[PDB]
């Protein structure tokens, strides 16, 4: 059995870190206290969920997680959280000066400052896998700490770990909710340096999961703990395949082998359905064939894109609950002729399927209603792009006047180091316009 | 102008 | 269209479904970054000093 | 109050609505780069939709459909009609075409079956070679033009010479019909009441093809390459009014329906097929389109499908009342403030 | 980035500076004896940042008291909140400054400027994580302005990595007819424009303006131009002072509204405009915190913003209200008055709502904006100066504790400068 570390940086980091191990505690039956009724493989196991878990004599099962926050307050919160009793304090690395959303200060400044034990705390659990398969980034694009000292942890697992594999779950900025007006610097510069040390990457914009929460949930105010158990949700469907038996997506090697042709276009899209309100009592159940199509209407993208005017890679439909491939495939057969699907000409113009016999759990007293299928979709479309060009010009309208660049400046990092990662996005740009139209 | 607290 | 590689268990199965085919840094390097930083930095902060012992 | 900017300036017709909407006070205009902005009155080319929607509590509209283009550009429309069931090949209304990319996906050519296949053929067959650049030729044996488009290195496409067209009398002069059609952001398809015949100024004779301008019908030919304008219709724009009264008194049939069925139906059936492909229903933005199609008559009273305009100009009488009638639909729908249209 | 260490200097200092821990005290609920005695827990939960804490879980306020004559100091200590100090922060001479900067920054302060920095670094040291220091001072007299601003570059050298905050009081005819204010408030801004990452420009001709006009005052007192200050410190330290998501410390308050390292200063705003008589039995709307919070009437520092465009905005809301009502309000301004905006740096209005009001009102909006608009309060310094230098007038003052005419010319220089540079960027 190959296990797998779950690395939370800075406050989205942590935040959304808990919204998931709380799911899957909830998904696993582990209780509040790490105990697990239903396992029975006491003190060890080659069971699948071991892959997210180790465990303890006692019968305690603690999540394979590091958790990093140049901030107390925030890792301070899980210390004495619901749950715990589960981490236990080597898990938790806290700092007390934070880097104040200058993605320099993060990297630079108070970054060499604590790499060298925060690898060291990780290292003590890679020093308990008896076959590691590698890393889950969690961070924000905007934050000082999620953006600079992340793109320094990555740089150091590719040399500690170099063959082991690493993959990505990244917030994209949304004025709506963003607490900094240089989030689209901390995001290039973020983007540009991390993204060799990255092999597959799953970017939330806040925007799109904000109008999911007030459209489809009736919430007027949507607090991140409401973006976050959404994005549980998400994060589930995607992890389900290596913490339960499944064929699909059974380890990370498997996501880049299905998901990245390109090693540097390695950002699919998620599309998510059915997003029910638990305040009405009564839903319509939602079909096979009705979740399904949803996976092509924007609004239940995890980004707002148009993968009409994109052409596809890959595309994976990851099913949760009551489903059999009858309906499955019947649905597929529909949508290829309704909606826009162009794949590149070097590409089978198909979809890989899995299906997760166990349905969505949900928290109880939460804002999701509990439904009996669900499904979340994986595409690699070019349509992604527009979220790239989007961060791209709020970044060169503020750096032609160098806006706010004396602060990185004075962090050590070089006016030259904001136009090395800015040359480098406008590649990304223009390979993912060399794939996905017509010349 | 004359202006106390 | 075509079913492929349907690979069933107890806890899920998996297929593909196909309607046409097709038609590195060093660890030393990292700290001489991390280095080159500390040293601007700390020189920045060596011009303020003297500008301020002016 | 209300807030749109405008990209290009270079369009005749949303100048004019630019100018309406500045005068009915409750639109300002912003700096061609403010992201704040309700409207757009974007670029023919390189219309960045993927930044439109994402303004925290802005509604966002365009004047374009993204996607819009396949079926305005030459090659494009034609792969669309031959592709797209919707539209069989076997298509009733839209001449036989082939796509044609220069020696430099080639439909090069099965195209040249169709031309032996009236090597057995009696009737008289022309294809033209007409092109993105507004700078063409026309003639019976192919292997002429073959050289005019490998020439030049545009991509190209060659469908056959509608031989037989109405003419219209007096003058036994040839002509094309442009109609209008607003498309808002519910894809309602709007057709403007008032259309134009582009009239040729001569009469037509099937005799010479090198530039002879009574073949072709543009308002740039027939102005600058013929000393004749005016002596029948002003302007060679003969709007419809006139060209129903001719047709009874002529013909004994109506503009109606001899041909204004046939090409209500080509509109429906064009837009229709691209709904899905462009709709901004569920999209975090809204898009609206005015289009101009180019109708072509034959002497059958059988209508044809030339090309359509994605950027299309309009008759100076009817900017009055139709740019009006814009704003009327496909923005005071969206943006509220405190008929000559035809609903498909 | 936890603890703040709070000074106040001379006379108008340390009146603000009195009010101002007045008010907050209120606010966390720390009576003058320094106990707690407040319902929600939210006043306990950032107390850290500017108080410290003793035996009997006391609340010590984290200032030091400066001042070159005794006067103000033992008013302040027999004020109402006065032996809620530390005693000994509290660091006076006798010799006064005669509101002469040189007074108070080359000869009379020197001799007491290192007894103040005993004190401050006493305070820093209680700190598990200093941030940097706030300062309350007026720029027009000796002690605030000449004193104020050396002990500010004698604590950049010791602590030049943390942050160094000032609310800094300007001058105006309308409120003295000392001559020589305009002098102090030139030496000062050279000063303030090199050493400070955060500036709050608290205009006395607003302050008077506001006091006289909107509230209806025939006879201001420095209590009712106080009240004003006193509003806008607790507003505008909020996002400090309780649990937030926006600008929570210095650093990222100045990462957020500083552009520019040398345009760091801000304008301040507020609404509802109260004066302690005034009864304020209707609470406002929240489209009324935001119509006037931008409405120049409410600018604290009588700058017509209208002149020029914000490079940044923070607006801070307080009280019981709709949330959801206070996005778009604030979303709407931005959109009516988009051109008052720089394009060029996008979303640059940031906000915050904290759930407690502040004292006597049940809805509060305070406005923080880096306006270049500014630009006219130095412009109005500069005139007032250059009508006396030009005929070196009054320079006796200043030459006779060993001041020369050229460093007069350079802060003059370096002001104008400023202006210049808050010119570039509002043509852009
Ligand atoms: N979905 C979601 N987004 C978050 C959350 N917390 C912060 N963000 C977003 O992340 C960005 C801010 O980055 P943070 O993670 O808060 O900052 P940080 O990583 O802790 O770094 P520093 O605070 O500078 O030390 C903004 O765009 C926020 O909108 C969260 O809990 N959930
Ligand atoms: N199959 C056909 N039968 C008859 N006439 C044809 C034809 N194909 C092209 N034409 C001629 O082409 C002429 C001009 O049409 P064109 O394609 O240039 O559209 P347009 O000028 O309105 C916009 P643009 O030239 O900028 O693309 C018409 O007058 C028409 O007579
Ligand atoms: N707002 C306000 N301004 C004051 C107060 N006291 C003095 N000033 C102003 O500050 C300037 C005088 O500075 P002052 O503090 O008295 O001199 P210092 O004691 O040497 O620092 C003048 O512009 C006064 O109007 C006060 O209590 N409130
Ligand atoms: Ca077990
Ligand atoms: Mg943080
Ligand atoms: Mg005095
Ligand atoms: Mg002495």
């Amino acid at each position: 059995m190959r296990e797998c570390i779950s690395i939370h940086v800075g406050q989205a980091g942590v935040q959304i870190g808990n919204a998931c191990w709380e799911l899957y505690c909830l998904e696993h039956g582990i209780q509040p206290d790490g105990q697990m009724p239903s396992d029975k493989t006491i003190g060890g196991g080659d069971d699948s969920f071991n892959t997210f878990f180790s465990e303890t004599g006692a019968g305690k099962h603690v999540p394979r997680a590091v958790f990093v926050d140049l901030e107390p307050t925030v890792i301070d919160e899980v210390r004495t959280g619901t749950y715990r009793q589960l981490f236990h304090p080597e898990q938790l690395i806290t700092g007390k000066e934070d880097a104040a959303n200058n993605y320099a200060r993060g990297h630079y400044t108070i970054g060499k400052e604590i790499i060298d034990l925060v690898l060291d705390r990780i290292r003590k659990l890679a020093d308990q896998c008896t076959g590691l398969q590698g890393f889950l980034v969690f961070h924000s694009f905007g934050g000082g700490t999620g953006s600079g000292f992340t793109s320094l942890l990555m740089e150091r697992l590719s040399v500690d770990y170099g063959k082991k594999s690493k993959l990505e779950f990244s917030i994209y900025p949304a004025p709506q909710v963003s607490t900094a007006v240089v989030e689209p610097y901390n995001s290039i510069l973020t983007t540009h340096t991390t993204l060799e040390h990255s092999d597959c990457a799953f970017m939330v914009d806040n925007e799109a999961i904000y109008d999911i929460c007030r459209r489809n949930l009736d919430i007027e105010r949507p607090t991140y703990t409401n973006l976050n158990r959404l994005i549980s949700q998400i994060v589930s469907s995607i992890t389900a395949s290596l913490r339960f038996d499944g064929a699909l997506n059974v380890d990370l090697t498997e996501f880049q082998t299905n998901l990245v042709p390109y090693p540097r276009i390695h950002f699919p899209l998620a599309t998510y359905a059915p997003v029910i309100s638990a305040e009405k009592a009564y839903h319509e159940q939602l079909s096979v064939a009705e979740i399904t199509n949803a996976c092509f209407e924007p609004a239940n993208q995890m980004v707002k894109c148009d993968p009409r005017h994109g052409k596809y890679m890959a595309c994976c439909l990851l099913y949760r609950g009551d489903v059999v491939p009858k309906d499955v495939n019947a649905a597929i057969a529909t949508i290829k002729t309704k909606r826009s699907i162009q794949f590149v000409d070097w590409c089978p113009t198909g979809f890989k399927v899995g299906i997760n016999y166990q349905p969505p759990t949900v928290v109880p007293g939460g804002d999701l209603a509990k439904v009996q299928r669900a499904v979340c979709m994986l595409s690699n479309t070019t349509a992604i792009a527009e979220a790239w060009a989007r961060l791209d010009h709020k970044f060169d309208l503020m750096y032609a006047k160098r806006a706010f660049v004396h602060w990185y400046v004075g962090e050590g990092m070089e006016e030259g180091e904001f136009s090395e990662a800015r040359e480098d996005m406008a590649a990304l740009e223009k390979d993912y316009e060399e794939v996905g139209v017509d010349s | 102008v004359v202006x106390x607290f | 269209m075509e079913v492929i590689e349907l690979n069933k268990c107890t806890s899920g199965q998996s297929f593909e479904v196909i309607l046409k085919p097709p038609s590195d840094p060093s660890l030393e390097e990292i700290q001489k970054k991390l280095e080159a930083a500390e040293e601007r930095r700390k020189y920045q902060e060596a011009e303020l000093l003297k500008h301020l012992a002016e | 109050m209300y807030t749109f900017v405008v990209r290009d300036e270079n369009s005749s017709v949303y100048a004019e609505v630019s100018r309406l909407l500045l005068a009915t006070g409750q639109w300002k205009r912003l700096r061609k780069d403010n992201p704040r902005f309700n409207l757009m009155l974007g670029e023919r080319n390189r219309l960045p939709f993927g930044r439109l929607g994402h303004e925290p509590g802005l509604v966002q509209l365009v004047n374009y459909y993204r996607g819009a283009d396949k079926l305005c550009r030459k090659a494009s429309l034609v792969k669309l009609i031959k592709t797209s069931p919707e539209l069989s090949e076997s298509c009733t209304w839209f001449p036989e075409s082939y796509v044609i990319y220069p020696t430099n996906t080639d439909e090069r050519e099965v195209f040249l079956a169709a031309y032996n296949r009236r090597r057995e053929g009696r009737e008289g067959n022309v294809w033209i070679a007409k092109s993105s650049a507004g700078a063409i030729l026309i003639s019976s044996e192919a292997s002429e033009l073959l050289d005019f488009i490998d020439e030049q290195g545009q991509v190209h496409v060659i469908q056959k010479y509608l031989e037989k067209p109405l003419l219209l009398e007096p003058g036994h002069r040839k002509f094309d019909i442009r109609s209008w059609v607003l498309v808002d952001h519910l894809y309602n398809i709007y057709l403007y009441r008032e259309g134009v015949l582009r009239t040729s100024s001569e009469p037509y004779n099937s005799a010479n093809f090198q530039d002879k301008t009574c073949h072709l019908t543009n308002h740039c030919i027939q102005k600058e390459y013929s000393k004749n304008y005016g002596r029948y219709e002003e302007g060679n724009e003969m709007f419809f009014e006139e060209f129903n009264q001719y047709l009874m008194d002529a013909l004994n049939t109506t503009l109606e329906n001899s041909i204004l069925l046939q090409i209500k139906h080509i509109i429906r059936s064009c837009l229709m097929c691209i709904e899905p492909a462009i709709s901004t229903k569920h999209l975090h933005y809204q898009s609206f389109q005015l289009f101009g199609f180019d109708f072509m008559v034959d002497e059958e009273l059988k209508v044809w499908l030339i090309e359509v305009n994605g950027a299309p100009a309009c008759a100076q009488k009817l900017y009055a009342e139709l740019c009006q009638g814009i704003v009327d639909v496909a923005i005071s729908s969206v943006f509220p403030l405190a008929s000559i249209f035809i609903k498909l | 980035m936890r603890e703040i260490v709070h000074i106040q200097a001379g006379q108008c200092g340390n009146q603000i500076g009195a009010k101002f821990w007045e008010v907050i005290s209120d606010e966390h609920g720390i009576d003058p004896t320094g106990s707690y005695h407040g319902d929600s827990d939210l006043q306990l939960e950032r107390i850290n940042v500017y108080y410290n804490e003793a035996t009997g879980n006391k609340y010590v306020p984290r200032a030091i008291l400066v001042d070159l004559e005794p006067g103000t100091m033992d008013s302040v200590r027999s004020g109402p909140f006065g032996q809620i100090f530390r005693p000994d922060n509290f660091v006076f001479g006798q010799s006064g400054a005669g509101n002469n900067w040189a007074k108070g920054h080359y000869t009379e302060g020197a001799e007491l400027v290192d007894s103040v920095l005993d004190v401050v670094r006493k305070e820093s040291e209680s700190c598990d994580c200093l941030q940097g220091f706030q300062l309350t001072h007026s720029l027009g007299g000796g002690t605030g302005s000449g004193m104020g601003t050396l002990l500010i570059s004698k604590i950049r050298e010791e602590y030049p990595d943390r942050i160094m905050n000032t609310f800094s009081v300007m001058p105006s005819p309308k409120v003295s007819d000392t001559v020589v204010e305009p002098y102090n408030a030139t030496l000062s801004v050279h000063q303030l424009v090199e050493n400070t990452d955060e500036t709050y420009c608290i205009d006395n001709e607003a302050l008077y303006d506001i006091c006289f006009r909107t509230l209806k005052l025939t006879t201001p007192t420095y209590g009712d131009l106080n009240h004003l200050v006193s509003a806008t410190m607790s507003g505008v330290t909020t996002c400090l002072r309780f649990p937030g998501q926006l600008n929570a410390d210095l650093r990222k308050l100045a990462v957020n509204m500083v552009p520019f390292p040398r345009l760091h200063f801000f304008m301040p705003g507020f609404a509802p405009l109260t004066s302690r008589g005034s009864q304020q039995y209707r609470a406002l709307t929240v489209p009324e915190l935001t119509q006037q919070m931008f409405d120049s009437k409410n600018m604290m520092a009588a700058c017509d913003p209208r002149h020029g465009r914000y490079l940044t905005v923070a607006a801070i809301f307080r009280g019981r209200m709709s949330m959801k009502e206070v996005d778009e309000q604030m979303l709407n301004v931005q959109n009516k008055n988009s051109s008052y905006f720089v394009e060029w740096i996008p979303n640059n209005v940031k906000t915050a709502v904290c759930d407690i009001p502040p004292r006597g009102l049940k809805m509060s909006a305070t406005f923080i904006g880096n306006s270049t608009a500014i630009q006219e309060l130095f412009k109005r310094i500069s005139e007032q100066f250059t009508a006396m230098f030009r005929r070196k007038a009054f320079l006796h003052w200043y030459t006779g504790e060993g001041m020369d005419e050229m460093e007069f010319t350079e802060a003059e220089s370096n002001m104008n400068d400023l202006v210049s540079e808050y010119q570039q960027y509002q043509d852009a």
